[PDB]
RNA sequence: AGGGAAUCUGAACGAGAUUCCCACUGUCCCUAUCUA
RNA sequence: AAAGUUACCACAGGGAUAACUGGCUUGUGGCAGUCAAGCGUUCAUAGCGACAUUGCUCGGCUCUUCCUAUCAUACCGAAGCAGAAUUCGGUAAGCGUUGGAUUGUUCACCCACUAAUAGGGAACGUGAGCUGGGUUUAGACCGUCGUGAGACAGGUUAGUUUUACCCUACUGAU
RNA sequence: GGCAUUGCCGCGAAGCUACCAUCCGCUGGAUUAUGGCUGAACGCCUCUAAGUCAGAAUCCAUGCUAGAACGCGGUGAU
């Protein structure tokens, strides 16, 4: 069996990694930031609450 | 790679002294087949 | 040989020297176990099979015109408390297994009581001789 | 698979595009890589490349010099021959023991005035150098004269052992 | 031992000593052979020998 | 066994053969002892190393012995087939000559081990161990002319035709270069030369053709003029249950007189004249009539060039080796079209559909959209089938409504009536 | 009111011995837990 | 009359040492001949002579670590290597290297499973991690009775390193 | 309920636990054999001599574990 460092493998991974399987992690993370970015917001109007 | 073992260049003493005993065996027998 | 797709973990319940009972109507009544094929390697370890894997066994009651030769079998009923993927753990009330070819073609023109789900998948033609399927 | 499946299929569509090149700087890339690996090579890689290529070098001096030539024109630990009256024979041997492994029947005796050598059993142990004992324990070795059976057949009925017979695997002698 | 029983006179069962004491062997003797004019076939071959006594 | 042999070990030329079984108990056993061990296992080491390069060349030997075939065993036809290509006798001498080898490797392996237990210091035990493996080298040294001979052999009985003896058969004879090689080129997927000259094949070629539901092979001849290339048809012809197409060429062609095909027919008549024989043709017209005065003959004018009288051939020649309440079709499935596969128009069919999305195990088929609903907005279906510890599915029916509002009216005949206080 | 059947040994035996057949068990696969 | 001889030599006595890696060890035998690079004190006819070649022929249970001389797994080269399967060879020690019946002296092997069930070291590795079967009432000295041939339950004797609430490695903890 | 050298029996939480249960166990450079490029030595050639690309389960890293109690750092507290 092909080991876990065999090269041919990582390569085939490789080939993979510039496809479909960083893309749908590039847009998950983009998710996560905007959801981020939308908790800000939510803090910044208890802040107003307050500020009332 | 795995590098595999190295040979010593310490010559020890027995080694050494027997390597003496050797060369002067390898003397007694030459001057003797200088005769035939 | 003979089995189809791939072949997912359940337990093992039927080790190297267990007497199983016999379900085609081929003419044995019970099955006794000696080697199981495709199986893992410890130290110590008996091989132990568990339903739907080919094992070689011997007749110990039974016809015989199907002793006098070790021939391949494969478990139908296990008894022992495995796990299915929807949700349950199941067992049987008894071990069971039936004789084929290393092909995984059926002696026997039909198989009694329940056949494991797992086992009817893995191997078409042991489904092809089911009365009962789970 | 029919019968010639590549030299049909040379004879149809070549060998390769570079098939040639490949080859013709293989064959010169040899006269270095020879060199290549008699100076690497270590360990019995090199003793065998070594053997081998000493070889390649006298069979062409061969070639060469033919075409010149041509050009113009207590037990014993020692090997024994027991005689075939061995049932209750020891009556001066009383604790010499002779194992039956280290009884060799046949000599493989060469005869020196015609090279031919012939495989032919011993009948009498006569003359062993070293020892009189072992002129009477039957005793094969070097220099030891022995008698040679000529049934399978100008013929000289004694010879002399060469080898150490405890050494090597047979006893190999030569006619007087 | 039963077919030997209707086909011989006396069947006696060994295992003598100088066997290994451990393996599971016995030497049996039939002496006296009955030499039959009618012998019946189904009893010989193997096939109804070995045919297992019913249940209780 | 059986047809054909191309799985036999290969054959050391006799000095390779020493470099693997040699260097194999080089590295294979261990190799290291002093002079200052107890004598034992010296002994022990030695004797090791004689046994292990016995058992050694004996493998090697028993591998060839095994794996050839055993000439005057295998079947009538292939023991005179080996015996046209091969020197037969010198194939047996090759072999016995190996046999005899192993038998000898067998004694002197026995020899010295015997010779061994008897060695006083480590020089002695050395002098024999090296004594009983160069003798071994000096039996195999004599074996670089029947190895040599059992190399080429391997390597060209690994590419001879497998002909059955038991399945329908039909040889295909005629002078060398009348145009046989077009026929069988003609009849079956058969690569034959077409060459013009004499001997272009040199061996029975071999071709499969199905007519009637049944395996056939037709095989191709050298032809007949005596050599080892013309006496394997010969002997093809007489040893295989078969029909003989004989190919004659009525044309200024071949470069032989067809006055020679008719001595050599009538010659050849009598290995032939159990086989029920086809001529076929590719003072003068009477002397085919003299060909016709043969029991068992039958004459056929044809042309290469049309591909329907060299099937007809065919056609006679598989005849003569024999004899030697309503359902329910909906309309839908009547209407449609045929699956042409090199259509560029069709419908796609989710082969086509999963490799225009991507790849075979990374598509996932959407069991949705392919089932018949009222409404295609809810075909995306959620269906909760569990609701507070009991299903939903078991809950399911339908005019529900109807039936709730039944128990509604068995409400109010409870509600009145006093039964919650 | 633990079996059973043979055999070796001095027909049942005797806690004689061996072998087999049937039953049983953590001896083991493969250990896990509790108490003193 | 008895005498010569003894390495045919059998028993008692006196001498002389045995048994120290001086890099050990591995895969290709030996004897005789055929060539034959040279060297022989000149030099082939003072002789030695390599590779070839030709003659017939004490065992086993369990763990740790190491070695590669690798059985499998990884990548290669050669091979009539159509495909599959395989044979030889190279790099390679990263990681693997199974379960039962086996006791006239096992210094044998059976029958499967497995990708494969590779070979060795840790000088008395692993008998003060241990058992399964062998000496005969087995060491040494002295005596008594004895033709060549052995006994005597004579008589005197020796058989100390094993425990360390040492030492320190190793694990873990202040 | 005292008590039974835990008198005996059934079930059994918590805890502990089993391939008798379940989950999880990686990706970049440098190379070996080898295959090559340009190219000398040597007015051909030549994978190597100066250079140079690829290439093993190999190596070194990434990752994974401890943290030097006499290695260091930043920060809170008067």
């Amino acid at each position: 069996a092909k080991s876990l460092r065999a090269s041919s493998h990582l390569n085939a991974k490789s080939v993979k990694r510039r496809g479909v399987f960083q893309k749908a992690v590039d847009a998950r993370e983009q998710r996560i930031s905007d959801k981020l970015k939308e908790d800000l917001l939510k803090q910044k109007l208890e802040d107003l609450k307050k500020k009332e | 790679m795995r590098v595999r073992k190295r040979q010593s260049r310490r010559t020890s003493t027995k080694l050494k002294e027997g390597i003496k005993k050797k060369a002067s065996a390898h003397r007694k027998k030459e001057k003797k087949m200088a005769k035939k | 040989n003979g089995a189809q797709g791939t072949k997912f973990r359940i337990s093992l319940g039927l080790p190297v020297g267990a007497i199983m009972n016999c379900a085609d109507n081929s003419g044995a009544r019970n099955l006794y176990i000696i080697a199981v094929k495709g199986s893992g390697s410890r130290l110590n370890r008996l091989p132990a099979a568990s339903l739907g894997d080919m094992v070689m066994a011997t007749v110990k009651k039974g016809k015989p015109e199907l002793r006098k030769k070790v021939m391949p079998a494969i478990v139908v009923r296990q008894a022992k408390s495995w796990r299915r993927r929807d949700g349950v753990f199941l067992y049987f009330e008894d071990n069971a297994g039936v004789i084929a070819n290393p092909k995984g073609e059926m002696k026997g023109s039909a198989i009694t009581g329940p056949v494991g789900k797992e086992c009817a998948d893995l191997w078409p033609r042991v489904a092809s001789n089911s009365g009962v399927v789970v | 698979p029919q019968n010639d499946y590549i030299e049909r299929h040379i004879k149809q569509h070549g060998k390769r595009l570079d098939h040639e090149e490949r080859k013709r700087k293989r064959e010169a890339r040899e006269s270095h890589k020879i060199s290549e690996r008699a100076q690497k090579l270590t360990g019995w890689k090199g003793k065998q490349f070594a053997k081998k290529r000493y070889a390649e070098k006298v069979s062409m001096r061969k070639k060469i010099k033919a075409h010149e030539q041509s050009k113009v024109k207590r037990m014993i630990t020692k090997h024994t021959f027991v005689g075939e009256g061995f049932t209750r024979r020891p009556v001066k041997m009383e604790r010499i023991i002779r194992p039956s492994a280290l009884r060799q029947k046949k000599a493989n005796v060469t005869h020196p005035e015609l090279g031919v050598t012939v495989f032919l059993p011993i009948l009498a142990v006569k003359k062993n150098p070293q020892s009189p004992m072992y002129t009477q324990l039957g005793v094969l070795t070097k220099g030891t004269i022995i008698e040679v059976n000529v049934s399978e057949l100008v013929w000289g009925k004694y010879a002399q052992v060469t080898n150490e017979p405890d050494r090597d695997g047979c006893v190999n002698a030569v006619l007087l | 031992i039963w077919v030997f029983q209707q086909l011989f006179e006396k069947v006696e069962a060994t295992k003598p000593p100088a066997s290994r004491n451990v393996s599971a062997e016995i030497f049996v003797v039939c002496k006296g052979f009955k030499a039959p004019k009618r012998l019946d076939p189904r009893l010989l071959d193997p096939k109804e020998v070995f045919e297992e006594l019913p249940d209780g | 066994m059986q047809l054909s042999w191309k799985d036999i070990p290969t054959v050391a030329p006799a000095n390779d053969l020493l470099d693997i079984v040699l260097n194999r108990t080089q590295r294979k056993t261990p190799t290291v002892i002093r002079p200052g061990f107890k004598i034992t296992r010296i002994r022990a080491f030695y004797m090791r190393k004689v046994k292990y390069t016995g058992e050694g060349f004996v493998e090697k030997f028993e591998d060839i012995l095994k794996g050839f075939p055993n000439i005057n065993d295998v079947h009538p036809f292939h023991r005179d087939l080996m015996d046209t290509l091969y020197e037969k006798n010198h194939y047996k001498i090759s072999l016995a000559a190996i046999s005899r080898a192993k038998s000898l490797v067998e004694q002197v392996a026995r020899d010295y081990v015997r010779l061994l237990k008897f060695g006083q210091s480590l020089f002695q035990c050395k002098q024999l161990k090296r004594a009983a493996l160069g003798r071994m080298a000096t039996i195999v040294k004599k074996l670089r002319d029947p190895l040599a001979y059992l190399e080429q052999v391997r390597q060209h009985i690994g590419r001879l035709p497998s002909i059955d003896p038991n399945t329908r058969t039909l040889l295909i004879c005629g002078y060398p270069n009348v145009g046989k090689s077009s026929f069988l080129r003609c009849i079956t997927k058969s690569d034959v030369d077409v060459q013009p000259y004499a001997f272009t094949t040199k061996s029975l070629y071999v071709g499969h053709f199905d007519y009637k539901y049944l395996r056939f092979q037709a095989i191709d001849t050298p032809g007949i003029l005596m050599n080892n290339i013309e006496m394997q048809s010969i002997y093809a012809i007489a040893h295989l249950r078969s029909c003989v197409l004989y190919f004659m060429d009525l044309s200024e062609q071949c470069g032989f007189t067809i006055e020679a095909q008719v001595k050599l027919f009538h010659s050849i008549k009598p290995l032939f004249a159990n086989k029920s024989v086809m001529v076929v043709i590719n003072e003068r017209a009477q002397l085919l009539e003299s060909v016709k005065e043969v029991p068992g003959v039958e004459i056929m004018t044809s042309s290469c060039q049309l591909e329907e009288n060299v099937m007809e051939v065919r056609n006679k020649a598989c005849e003569k080796l024999l004899a030697s309440r309503t359902p329910f079709i909906p309309e839908s499935v009547k209407n449609l079209k045929k699956y042409d596969p090199e259509d560029p128009n069709r419908r796609k069919l989710a082969r086509d559909i999963e490799a225009e999305n991507g790849g075979a195990g990374v598509f996932n088929v959407n069991l949705k959209d392919k089932y018949l609903l009222e409404d295609d907005e809810w075909k995306n279906d959620i269906m909760p089938e569990i609701l507070d510890g009991k299903n939903v599915y078991d809950f399911l029916d339908p005019e529900i409504a109807a039936k709730l509002q039944a128990l509604e009216e068995e409400e109010e005949k409870l509600e009145n009536e006093g039964f919650y206080n």
